[PDB]
RNA sequence: GGCUUUCAGUCGGAUGUUUGCCGC
RNA sequence: GGUAAACAUCCGACUGGAAGCU
């Protein structure tokens, strides 16, 4: 009635072709297709076609297309078949198996493909059951020959993948088969080892017996093919069965690491079965791997690493073999940690000189991988205490040396590395990225190794030292000589502080010390980058003047003349970054002595401060930054005065200046009027770039903001009670009996304090637009953010500007974005430490919270998202938590409410703004996320801990109270999925946890839940928020419905619900 | 004209296989999903350092009920890339399976895995959340064929890997 | 239902390390 | 020195994958 076998063949043959030929009409593919889908789906002789195309003797393309059919039919129209034609079709697939196909060597992958594809289909359809003899059919197949015993396995492992990996089954169907495989899988796995075995064997003699390469080339495919389908298994079966024959399966593995031709298949079997997690007593059996005899086969691949050139075969055999060594080593500190019967393995030494090979081989990817397992070993509550660990060490920081040093660019040709930083990294951008983040946990590794062997460590970073003091826009820049001093410094310094936390306050080789602290000190250079190594080592080194006090001087020499400038050139050319960052890292070495070791500074005090005085003495001189870290540091030496008013006297006196210019007359006004403040800043004028007054009224009034900061950061009580009392610090005991401290500064802060606030006002003004549109065109965006700053928080990376180089010159407008940014932070940072610095002398200041209320949070409803965060985090977070609970009441109580409210109302607008939906928009949705989280972050401080005294206490008030529950549960509407479960595990139900009991008016009740809703809406999709949010909304269910009754009215307008089902839920709280 | 190679294209339907190719071609962007059929088979040229090399892209229908011969397209590839959409979470738990499929029929030839569409408001795919590459050893490019991020880089590496060339520059 | 260890996710907290930026 | 962003080690908050227990 519808077609000839023949017939259908031959145009079968007509439509393969037209639909592999690249060069084809469309309308002929179409036709092509329409063809096929119409014959796979109504065509009754499928089958007879199917095996006829099959055939050996046509096209391998006509051939795939034939096995094609004879899958689509065993797949889609099995239920349409009776029982003989099925019967029928399997023996012709069986058979197809036998002899139906190339023999072995001759024969496409894509043909086995496809004839494997057909027999697993059938295995789907029916193993167990229907089909009880099929191992018994595959094994019989399978002693006809190798060709026959690789498609056998290409059938096992296409069937272990889609029934337990892919699992692409009826879950019925596919529990059934895997049951079954389980049951079988003593017999499966045994089949798998002895045919690898075996074919590996035939394989070995014969290989290099010239008369015989095809049988050589033929058992190696089928060893290739088991060890392909054995990684089917190897990760998802009983451990049993890898253990299986005094662990045979893994013997071989390791043997075959030394065989070319099997190697990397073996490696891969070794990897998937030493990652298998779960049940620790299950990995037990994997230090088997550990055994003499596994370790030698693994020693001896890993000893072939001798890096000899890039050849890709085995360099991939290496990256494979290396995360073995890797999951190996973490499975050794997983075993072990736990006490459980794993004690450490005789052959460790063997697997330590194994992995060791990798830590030194060229290669950035080779020796980044081995770091994560070495962290582990060296934390090993264990293992750092073995002694072929510690044996290790030496030759492990030898290797970490080379590792600091940043050669082996992907472009370059400098050291061997650079061959294979070209196999693994596109660009250097991708090998520096790697690099970096690589060093970083690098870093931590090296501490451990150091912590571990202190004497050593120091020995070999002194070694380096020596050396690297006497070796090799032309004088220094990223030459081979800056990139090995800066990973020498680097180590050094990484190695001092760990030495001068694990070495007694006497195994200190203190005359290697000032040894080397000398030479660091002789040695000289006018190069801005070397020198900032220079000044590094001396800090390094610097616990050292501690026995040697005869060096400080030298010492201060050294760090005070780097902060004056570098005799690139002074007033003739600009201060190129490398310069301006040695003076940087001066003045932040000067606060680091004397921060850290001040009683050591302390008998030098007159002169160091009359040394800062003279360089202050010429305002000009100096940058307001350098300006300031010198009179910080003087501040942290008079710390050591220890006694109240002898500081109270220095402070005042150091700040007389300040105060001078800040309390001015004309200051007052420049301070408290707009149009003054404009003015002395320089917005208001159009010479359209010589600003040149401008800048020096806007670096003086930088100038005071920075010092007043510098003082309250850092002056400071003496730490130790006992002594506190004596230098009259203790103004009397709290109730628990804490003492209450007056500091130095008080007096002195208090005094600005009102032109701060004056400062801070006018700052906020100015963001009204009409406040705004007063600055002249060449500064309209004066406050909004540098371009640095935007770039910043999309993720859109820089590059890196030359050190030796002024090329971003400082643009008049850039000038003014940076001054405002910074004023803006500055005088916030102020009001933050102004509490924790002063406590209750700043908290009780007559109607402080008014104060701040009309000044701080005087503009808010103009003041931008990028000010906004600075200010919460920086300002209010401190005031706030600082604050002794006697005052929760005088001012944090009637700043949080008007705040929380306010915070909230421009949260849920800039919400409503972003769920309404190119740079430009883009950037500024990201600013609302870093706000949301941190408003939330502010407010979870605050209450939670259940809740603090200041959540207790602020929930005793109606506006607070009010606006802690509305924001909270409205978070869990915005888009931002961060800020769902944190808000509602942590915060959403403390806080209706308080207001139980009493009033809970009945519009409140009902919109609290569909907000919950409304999280559950926007969410869904996210398994986090849905968990955590379906919790949140069953505890409101059952403290709430015993009461009111009009939370079942919100539950009934929810998408289907089925109300009988309610009804049932409803009563069974309502009973007993 | 000199080398020419064969590139295959995988991955699940409306992942924008057909648009990432139609642009590198014409240089357009194609704004509806009508669904490929099967293969559509498009030369590409690239003018290195080393000279015009070729590209027959076999842009393969990843829908369940149109790919055509599917497996059959993958015969004698030499390199192929396998695409997923990050806003579909389906997409990538699909790469595994377009991967078993093409290793099977043509073993150890370079494959670029790509997760496409970056330009798109929120990804529900994040990029830490990507590994599967890292498994099976391959190269991983996030791109998008409408904001051209990456446009080439896949290309590029392939290209690097079949000549045997690191420093091959487009 | 009452009490716990192991294994992946989504966070949370605490240290630690690294990389950017800081002439106003 | 300060500030922001990445990662790493450790001890909880819940979703889900094996069991021990009153
Ligand atoms: N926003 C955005 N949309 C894209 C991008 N790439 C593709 N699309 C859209 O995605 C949809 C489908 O793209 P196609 O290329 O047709 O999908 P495909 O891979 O050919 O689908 P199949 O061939 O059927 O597997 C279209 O609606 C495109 O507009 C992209 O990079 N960004
Ligand atoms: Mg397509």
């Amino acid at each position: 009635a519808m077609d000839q076998v023949n017939a259908l063949c031959e145009q079968l043959v007509k439509a393969v072709t037209v639909m592999m030929d690249p060069n084809s009409t469309q309308r002929y593919r179409l036709e092509a297709l329409k063809f096929c889908e119409e014959f796979k789906e109504k065509c009754p002789i499928c089958v007879p076609c199917g095996l006829r195309l099959a055939e050996k003797t046509q096209v391998a393309i006509v051939r795939h297309f034939g096995l094609q059919i004879l899958e689509h039919v065993v797949k889609f129209r099995w239920n349409g078949m009776s029982r003989l034609e099925k019967v029928y079709l399997k023996n012709s697939v069986m058979e197809l198996i036998a002899n139906g196909t190339l023999n072995i060597l001759e024969e496409e992958n894509h043909i086995k493909d496809a004839l494997s594809r057909i027999v697993v289909e059938m295995i789907k359809r029916e193993w167990p059951q229907h089909w009880p003899d099929m191992l018994i059919e595959l094994d019989t197949l399978s002693k006809q020959g190798e060709t026959q015993t690789e498609l056998v396995m290409f059938i096992l492992l296409r069937l272990a993948e889609d029934v337990v990996t892919f699992q692409t089954l009826p879950p019925q169907r596919r529990r059934d088969i895997q049951q079954t495989l389980t049951q079988n899988m003593e017999r499966i796995f045994s089949f798998l080892l002895n045919t690898l075995q075996e074919n590996v064997n035939k394989y070995q003699q014969v290989k290099t017996d010239t008369s015989q390469e095809s049988k050589a080339q033929a058992n190696c495919r089928v060893g290739v093919a088991a060890l392909n389908t054995l990684a089917g298994y190897i990760d998802w079966v009983s451990m049993s069965h890898i253990t299986a024959e005094n662990c045979k399966l893994l013997e071989i593995l390791c043997l075959l690491l030394n065989e070319q031709e099997l190697q990397l298949g073996a490696a891969e079997c070794l990897l998937i079965a030493v990652s298998r997690k779960g049940k620790l007593e299950d990995r037990k059996p994997l230090m088997v791997l550990f055994g003499d005899v596994a370790m030698h086969y693994i020693l001896s691949a890993a000893q072939t690493a001798d890096g000899g050139g890039l050849v890709e075969k085995h360099y991939v055999f290496l990256k494979r073999l290396c995360q073995v060594l890797c999951a190996l080593g973490n499975q050794l500190c997983a075993l072990l940690g736990a006490d459980s019967d794993v004690e450490t393995p005789s052959n460790f030494g063997k697997y330590l000189e194994s992995f060791l090979a990798f830590t030194t081989h060229p290669s950035q990817f080779l020796r980044s991988s081995t770091q994560m397992t070495w962290g582990a070993l060296f934390r090993h509550e264990i293992l750092s205490r073995d002694p072929l660990l510690l044996a290790i060490i030496p030759k492990y920081l030898r290797a970490s040396m080379t590792n600091l040093v940043k050669m082996g660019f992907p472009s370059k040709t400098d050291s061997p590395s650079c061959e294979y930083s070209r196999f693994d990294f596109d660009s250097d951008e991708d090998f520096n990225a790697f690099f970096n983040s690589s060093r970083a946990q690098q870093g931590e590794v090296m501490r451990l190794a150091c912590r571990l062997d202190p004497k050593t460590s120091f020995q070999m970073a002194g070694e380096w030292l020596k050396y690297q003091l006497s070796t090799f826009s032309l004088c220094s820049v990223f030459s081979p000589s800056f990139v090995q001093w800066e990973a020498m410094t680097l180590f050094l310094e990484s190695v001092i502080t760990q030495m001068f936390r694990t070495l007694n306050r006497e195994e200190i080789p203190v005359n290697d010390g000032i040894e080397l602290l000398q030479m660091v000190l002789n040695f000289d250079t006018k190069d801005p980058l070397i020198l900032s190594c220079v000044l590094t080592n001396v800090s390094a080194l610097f616990p050292f003047v501690t026995y040697r006090p005869e060096f400080l001087p030298q010492v201060f020499s050294k760090l005070f003349s780097s902060v004056t400038f570098e005799t690139v050139e002074e007033s003739k050319a600009p201060r190129t970054r490398a310069v301006r960052n040695v003076r940087r890292h001066a003045c932040s070495s000067i606060i680091k002595m004397c921060r850290d070791y001040p009683q050591l500074v302390l008998p030098n005090f007159d002169m160091l401060y009359n040394h800062v005085k003279q360089l202050l003495s010429n305002e000009l001189l100096l940058t307001q930054m350098e300006k300031c870290a010198l009179m910080e540091a003087l501040v942290l030496i008079s710390n050591q005065f220890k006694n109240y008013e002898r500081q109270k006297v220095f402070l005042e006196e150091l700040m007389a200046p300040v105060a001078s210019i800040w309390l001015s007359q004309d200051m007052h006004r420049v301070l408290s009027d707009v149009d003054a403040f404009i003015a002395y800043v320089g917005t208001d004028q159009k010479d359209p770039g010589l600003e040149d007054p401008c800048g020096l009224n806007r670096a003086r009034m930088s100038f005071c903001v920075y010092s007043i900061l510098g003082v309250v950061k850092r002056t400071c009580w003496p730490t130790d009670l006992e002594e506190a009392k004596a230098g009259g610090f203790v103004v009397g005991y709290t109730s628990s009996g804490n003492p209450i401290f007056r500091n130095p500064c008080t007096e002195q802060i208090l005094k600005l304090l009102d032109n701060l606030l004056a400062l801070i006002r006018t700052h906020n003004t100015l963001y009204a637009p009409e406040m705004l549109a007063k600055m002249a065109e060449p500064f309209t965006k004066a406050l909004d953010m540098l371009d640095a700053e935007k770039s910043a928080i999309l993720g859109l990376p820089q590059p890196l500007l030359e050190l030796n180089d002024s090329p971003v010159f400082k643009t008049v407008l850039e000038r003014m974005q940076r001054f405002f940014s910074t004023l803006y932070e500055n005088c916030f940072h102020i009001l933050g430490k102004a509490g924790p610095s002063m406590q209750q002398d700043f908290y009780t200041v007559e109607d402080l919270a008014t104060q701040l209320l009309s000044s701080a949070f005087v503009n808010l409803n103009n003041i931008p998202d990028y000010r906004l965060r600075p200010m919460l985090r920086v300002f209010v977070k401190p005031l706030v938590l600082f604050c002794p609970p006697e005052h929760y009441e005088a001012l944090v109580s009637p700043i949080l409410g008007p705040l929380f409210t306010y915070l909230h109302m421009r949260l849920s607008q800039k919400w409503q703004v972003i769920n309404q939906r190119e740079s430009q928009e883009m950037l500024e949705e990201q600013l609302v996320r870093m706000l949301t989280r941190e408003v939330m972050d502010l407010i979870t401080v605050c209450c939670v801990s259940e809740l603090t005294d200041l959540g207790k206490c602020l929930m005793k008030h109606e506006d607070v109270c009010t606006a802690l529950l509305i924001t909270a549960f409205n978070s869990l509407a915005w888009k931002d999925t961060l800020s769902c479960q944190r808000t509602t595990s942590q915060l959403c139900w403390p806080l209706l946890k308080q207001v139980l009991s009493g009033t809970l008016l009945a519009d409140a009740v009902t919109w609290l839940f569909t907000s919950v809703l409304k999280g559950l809406q926007m969410h869904g999709q996210h398994d986090g928020c849905m968990a955590s949010l379906v919790h949140l909304a069953f505890q409101i269910y059952e403290a709430l419905r015993p009461r009111y009754l009009e939370i079942r009215a919100v539950m009934e307008q929810i998408p289907e619900i089925q109300k009988d089902s309610l009804d049932q839920f409803d009563c069974k709280l309502l009973n007993p | 004209p000199q080398v020419q190679f064969k590139l295959v294209l995988v991955g699940d339907g409306g992942t924008g296989k057909t648009t990432f190719v139609k642009r590198h071609l014409t240089g357009e962007f194609e704004k509806k999903y009508v669904a490929t059929l099967g293969v559509e088979v498009h030369p590409l040229v690239f003018h290195t350092n080393r000279g015009p090399i070729k590209f027959n892209v076999w842009d393969t229908a990843g829908q369940e009920k149109f790919g055509g011969l599917r497996d059959g397209y993958y015969i004698q590839a030499q390199c192929a890339i396998i695409m997923f959409d990050v806003t579909s979470r389906v997409t990538y738990k699909n790469v595994p399976n377009w991967h078993r499929d093409l290793v099977r029929v043509c073993e150890n030839i370079p494959i670029v895995l790509c997760g496409n569409k970056v330009d798109i408001k929120d990804r529900k795919v994040k990029a830490k959340s990507i590994v599967f590459h890292r498994k099976k050893n391959l190269q991983y490019y996030d791109i998008s064929a409408k904001s051209n991020y990456n446009f080439e880089k896949p290309f590029l590496w392939l290209a690097r890997k079949l000549i045997g060339d690191p420093n091959l520059e487009f």
